[PDB]
C-alpha cells in the first residue's frame, strides 16, 4: 500500500510526531502500562511483524521483557516533570531503542501487541494512520466487542 | 452501516446532558457489568465517583476511550439496558433509521 510505514518498519524509524500522536492515545487510562507489561521477551521481531505472525501464547514462554518495576521508572521520572508529561512517550522512547540486532520493535509487532491487550483506540490508529490498513477485528465478548441492535 | 462518530468525540454539551442523566439514574455499575469491564476499570469508576466526579463520564472515558467505541454502539448498549431516555439524548448523533427503537 501507499502507506507511510510497513509492518517491518522499526518504531525508532517512525516520525517522532507520529509516535507522539500514538502516545497521547496510550496516555489515556494509563494504557501504556498494559502494553508495556505484555511485551514478550526475546521476540524475532522481523518474523513476528507480519499479520498473524506474532503468536502471543508461544512468544510469552520466553517470559516478559519488562517487569512491574521497569514500569515504575517511567512513572517516577514523569512524576518529577509537569502533569502534562507523556508517560507513553517515555515508554516508547525506552522500548524503541531496546534490544540488539533483530530485537528492535516494529509497527507490526506493536499492532499485534495492542490488539492482544485490547487497546483498540491505539490499534485502530496504528492500522489506519501508519499502515493504511483496515481496523483489526473485535472479540465477540468483553469490553472491546460491538453490540448489535435487535 | 456504522458511520457514527467515536464516543470520545461527542460534543461536551450533549455529553454533559447524557452523563448527568445516567448519574441521576445511577446505572454506571449496570453499564460496566453489561460490557464486562474489568475489576480495575470498575474500581476506577467507583473511585472517581467517591471523589465527587461523574461516574458515567468515567465509564465513557474507559469504554469509549480505550475501546474506541462509536455513538451507535453506545446507542445499542442503552437499547439493551432499556435506557430509552438515554437513547433519545443521543438520537441526533445516530442514524434516523434507528429512532424507531427509542
Amino acid at each position: 500500500l501507499s502507506s507511510k510505514y510497513s509492518r517491518n518498519t522499526e518504531l525508532r524509524r517512525v516520525e517522532d510526531n507520529d509516535i507522539y500522536r500514538l502516545a497521547k492515545i496510550l496516555d489515556e487510562n494509563s494504557c501504556w502500562r498494559k502494553l508495556m507489561s505484555i511485551i514478550p521477551k526475546g521476540m524475532d521481531v522481523q518474523a513476528c511483524s507480519g499479520a498473524g505472525c506474532l503468536n502471543f501464547p508461544a512468544e510469552i514462554k520466553k517470559g516478559f521483557k519488562y517487569t512491574a518495576q521497569d514500569v515504575f521508572q517511567i512513572d517516577e521520572a514523569a512524576n518529577r516533570l509537569p502533569p502534562d508529561q507523556s508517560k507513553s512517550q517515555m515508554m516508547i522512547d525506552e522500548w524503541k531503542t531496546s534490544g540488539k540486532l533483530n530485537e528492535r520493535p516494529t509497527v507490526g509487532v506493536l499492532l499485534q501487541l495492542l490488539v492482544q491487550a485490547e487497546l483498540f483506540s491505539a490499534a485502530d490508529f496504528v492500522a489506519l494512520d501508519f499502515l493504511n490498513e483496515s481496523t483489526p477485528a473485535r472479540p465477540v465478548d468483553g469490553p472491546g466487542a460491538l453490540i448489535s441492535l435487535e | 452501516l456504522d458511520n457514527t462518530m467515536a464516543i470520545r468525540l461527542l460534543p461536551l454539551p450533549v455529553r454533559a446532558q447524557l452523563c448527568a442523566h445516567l448519574d441521576a439514574l445511577d446505572v454506571w455499575q449496570q453499564l460496566a457489568t453489561a460490557v464486562k469491564l474489568y475489576p480495575d476499570q470498575v474500581e476506577q469508576i467507583s473511585s472517581q465517583k467517591q471523589r465527587g466526579r461523574s461516574a458515567s463520564n468515567e465509564f465513557l472515558n474507559i469504554w469509549g476511550g480505550q475501546y474506541n467505541h462509536t455513538v451507535q454502539t453506545l446507542f445499542a448498549l442503552f437499547k439493551k439496558l432499556k435506557l430509552h431516555n438515554a437513547m433519545r439524548l443521543i438520537k441526533d448523533y445516530v442514524s434516523e433509521d434507528l429512532h424507531k427503537y427509542i
